[PDB]
RNA sequence: CUCCGAACGGUAAGAGCCUAGCAUGUAGA
RNA sequence: GUGCUCGCUUCGGCAGCACAUAUACUAAAAUUGGAACGAUACAGAGAAGAUUAGCAUCCCCUGCGCAAGGAUGACGCAAAUUCGUGAAGCG
């Protein structure tokens, strides 16, 4: 921050990568780093910043802050790209339904197929963590009838036990019906 | 003389406490744990 | 084991070249391009006296590679472990 | 730039003496 | 305390043999101005020489850019007080170093009168270069330091004591020439003859081509070349 | 060679000859206590990590210093050797491992694991990529140059010595009496069971800080802190599939 | 009847003046 | 230097060849500058004392020392509430 607060860009910026190839395992040198290159142009340096914190092992706040950075620079084939390594990680519930992300910038339909056969082809082919069902469906209501009534009657076999939620079963019938 | 069993059951303490304890992110000073140590040697001390 | 060898004769002991002129050699005693040279180890008699019985020779120096740790980043555990 | 060498004797002191 | 593998020695010092002999010795003689165990080698610089060795150790010699037997310099050959205080050191050092060095100092025996040993002397057979001058007179530590140097001095003052110019070929131009007059000053009127490879300059009151003077006395090395400069005639003959 | 060596918190080494059973070397040299030693598999030297700030490479028949490997911050706890596997292995208690090289000397590469202090390290009884062993997160190497191969389950008692034998079943002795076996290829929880005290000892008292397997590889061997000396043996059971 | 002992543990404490047996072998111009 | 060329070829010289291959802190050192617990002299362990023990966590000398005995240098650092600022991420 003191090298940062004076006029000094060189020393500042040699400083900012001893420290973050010092501590790699630090989260504050890389998000002042972020900062002062957000701060600065959009270099080339800025995005190689960014690939050698997300080469580290990063969390998934890490991810969500570059792939806004990603979003909030005009990128759509650098963010499709970056995002591969993304869901190889984490696999969590929140990072699944939030992978098909394409579907609401151009509505991506290749993709968005692509996407719905990687999520049927994921693990909890008995479960699916009772969450990318409810978003296929949210997904098929938004767009035409192709396959909103083949998954939420007749891919029945990844229940558990009631095949359907207690507040969910009359919510997706009535969101069936009238659709 | 007596020194080095004082100099190396205070040491293990210190290694025990440093290690274990806290577990996390507490180390209650340290002085503190090893006074409270030295009170209950004077404690079995007593009797 | 020959570089355990070696320690254990220093310590029982204790307790040609071809050099070409590559810094301002252009001119003068010209001809000199690889400087061959013959270094022979002096015999040292075996009825001598040590040379000192104390000295200050800095080897080298105390500067190492200090590098991150890289194991895992710190946090904390809980806010009511910490009062446990 | 010094490095070793395992030269002939007699050709180094001939030319020595030379 | 202080071993090594190879010296780090002059160009003279080595000698004018492409091949000589050297003589390890681990751990002799104490350098002379740091009082530390190091690795003494001598070799002889060539025939008739003197037997140089091995003084200043090589963390001594190393850390203030000097070599390990004379403490003039690895990278020039002046003193280290010369470059210390003063550039002005490459057309004050020189080339072919002279061995005036490397040659055996005076027999005693024959300044006292009778060298038994006759022409078989090792030693030297001239006469002692008077005392009185301050180049009988130095030693090694105040040498070896920057402070107090009799050496230094008389070559620092050699340093300010003390127009036909040639050697044009094909590496000299008229432009070239007068862009480095004119960070001088103005010119009058310049030429450039083809015939000898020569250019002629003048200034209003000659002082910034005094200082050309003072640039070009063997010593101005522009496009990689000693050019050659001597007076011109300024007297209308 | 046929003869025993012990340390101690004496600042000595002593290596007790087992054909007249007296102290027949008393190596000394050591700054403060020493915590523990170990030979070499092909070489007749050995390593012994003091506390003071470093550990001591004593050769056998001479003692005399070969070389002081001093690379960490505090006490070195535990330290392994080998013919080929890693040389010179020492764990160090300042949370950080260091492996040296015998030849050099120095510190060849150092770990990138052990936020918790680190106590215990042993050899593996197979091929390459052992394994460590710290209070928290422990961890696995490889022995060309270190590489993360997997974590260990979630024992977060403090760890004091590590013991695995060929067949691939490795146990982890803890200071608050439970010890935890996992397994080599895989890394599940086996048994985790907890030792009883002895009749002289303290409700809450025992603490594994030694554990060493047979030569038949057949019968276990741990050494509590409640001063008792308990041999495991196995159980001809079936109905002990693991979940 | 023929088995013989050596050292340390011991001499002060200083004031002003006076005299001695030694030791290195150099790079420099 | 020794030997040999049915060397030129006499016994002189010269030629060819073979063999034999790098000593040495070379100086009679040139220089160059320090200290004793000496004697003498004067004087002479001062003509005493309220803390109570202490023991550990940087060197030179004597000594054959992996015996021994001599001489020496720490307090302020603060574990954890309320508020403002910057950044990531969500509806």
């Amino acid at each position: 921050e003191m090298e940062m607060k004076n006029r000094q860009v060189n020393h500042a910026r040699n400083i900012w990568d001893r420290a973050i190839t010092t501590l790699p395992r630090v989260n504050q040198f890389w998000y002042k780093y972020t900062y002062m290159e957000e701060m600065l142009g959009n270099v080339a340096g800025a995005r190689q910043v960014f690939e050698r914190w997300m080469e580290w092992q990063p969390e998934e706040q890490a991810w969500h802050s570059y792939i806004n950075f990603e979003l909030r620079y005009k990128e759509v084939d650098r963010a499709r790209t970056i995002y591969e390594r993304f869901v190889l990680v984490h696999p969590d519930v929140k990072n699944w339904i939030k992978y098909a992300r394409f579907e609401e910038k151009h509505a991506y339909f290749a993709h968005a197929r692509k996407v719905y056969e990687r999520a049927v082809e994921f693990f909890g082919d008995e479960h699916m963590d009772e969450h990318l069902y409810v978003a296929f469906a949210k997904f098929e209501e938004n767009q035409k009838e192709f396959e909103r009534v083949r998954v939420i009657y007749k891919y029945a076999l990844d229940r558990i036990s009631k095949q359907d939620a207690q507040e969910l079963f009359k919510n997706y019938t009535i969101f069936e019906k009238k659709f | 003389v007596e020194s080095h069993f004082d100099l190396e059951l205070r040491a293990a303490v210190m290694h025990d406490i440093l290690d274990m304890m806290p577990e996390g992110i507490k180390q209650n000073k340290a002085r503190t744990i090893l006074q409270h140590l030295s009170e209950a040697w004077r404690c079995w001390k007593a009797n | 084991r020959v570089a355990l060898e070696k320690s254990v004769s220093q310590k029982v002991a204790a307790a040609y070249i071809r050099y070409t002129p590559s810094q301002q050699g252009v001119a003068f005693n010209s001809g000199a391009k690889q400087r061959v040279i013959r270094m022979v180890e002096m015999q040292k008699d075996p009825m001598e006296p040590p040379r000192f019985k104390i000295n200050k020779k800095i080897p080298r120096g105390p500067p190492s590679p200090p590098a991150p740790v890289m194991h895992s980043p710190s946090r904390k555990m809980t806010v009511k472990e910490q009062q446990e | 730039y010094a490095e070793p060498a395992h030269i002939n004797d007699f050709m180094f002191e001939q030319q020595r003496r030379t | 305390w202080e071993d090594a593998d190879f010296p780090i020695l002059c160009q003279t010092c080595l000698g004018e043999n492409p091949y000589i002999r050297m003589t390890k010795e681990k751990y002799g003689k104490e350098c002379k101005i740091c009082a530390r165990p190091f690795t003494v080698f001598r070799w002889c610089p060539g025939v008739r020489m003197r037997f140089k060795k091995t003084e200043v150790c090589q963390t001594c010699s190393k850390l203030k850019n000097v070599c390990q037997t004379c403490l003039l310099d690895l990278e020039y050959g002046l003193p280290i007080q010369v470059r210390d205080a003063g550039d002005m050191l490459l057309k004050l050092a020189r080339t072919t170093p002279y061995y005036k060095r490397n040659r055996p100092h005076i027999c005693s025996f024959w300044v006292k009168g009778e060298c038994k040993r006759g022409e078989e002397c090792p030693y030297r057979h001239e006469k002692p270069t008077d005392p009185d001058d301050p180049l009988a007179d130095q030693n090694i530590k105040d040498r070896y330091y920057g402070i107090n140097d009799p050496v230094a001095d008389k070559l620092l003052k050699r340093a300010s004591t003390m127009l036909y110019v040639g050697g044009l070929g094909d590496t000299i131009t008229e432009t070239d020439l007068r862009n480095h007059f004119y960070q001088f000053g103005e010119i009058r009127t310049i030429t450039v003859v083809q015939r000898q490879q020569c250019a002629f300059i003048q200034f209003a009151t000659r002082q910034a081509a005094e200082v050309a003077a003072e640039k070009s006395f063997n010593k101005l090395i522009v496009n990689g070349r000693r050019l050659n400069v001597k007076w011109g005639r300024s007297q209308a003959a | 060679s046929p003869y025993l060596f012990s340390c101690g918190e004496d600042k000595q080494v002593k290596c007790w000859d087992l054909e007249y059973n007296k102290v027949i070397r008393h190596y000394h040299g050591h700054l403060s206590a020493v915590y523990g030693l170990d030979l070499h598999p092909t070489i007749d030297v050995l390593v012994t990590c003091s506390r003071d700030s470093t550990a001591r490479i004593w050769d056998v028949r001479t003692k005399a210093s070969v070389h002081t490997l001093s690379g960490h911050t505090n006490a070195v706890a535990t330290v392994r050797c080998q013919a080929a596997e890693p040389q010179i292995i020492t764990g160090s208690h300042d949370t950080t491992i260091r492996l040296w090289d015998l030849v050099a000397g120095k510190t060849r590469v150092t770990l990138t694991n052990h936020k918790k202090s680190v106590r215990a390290v042993v050899l593996h009884p197979r091929h390459y990529t052992f394994a460590s062993g710290s209070p928290d997160n422990i961890k696995q190497w490889k022995f060309p140059d270190g590489s993360f191969i997997q974590n260990l389950s979630g024992h977060n008692a403090i760890i004091n010595t590590l013991t695995v034998n060929s067949d691939g079943v490795l146990v982890s002795g803890a200071d608050n009496g439970t010890m935890h076996l996992w397994d080599w290829r895989t890394g599940y929880n086996f048994q985790r069971v907890h030792a009883a005290v002895q009749p002289g000892s303290l409700d809450s008292e025992s603490g594994i800080f030694a554990c060493a397997f047979d030569q038949s590889e057949s019968r276990l061997l741990t050494a509590e802190a409640d001063k008792t000396i308990k041999v495991y043996r196995e159980d001809d059971t079936a109905t002990e599939e693991t979940h």
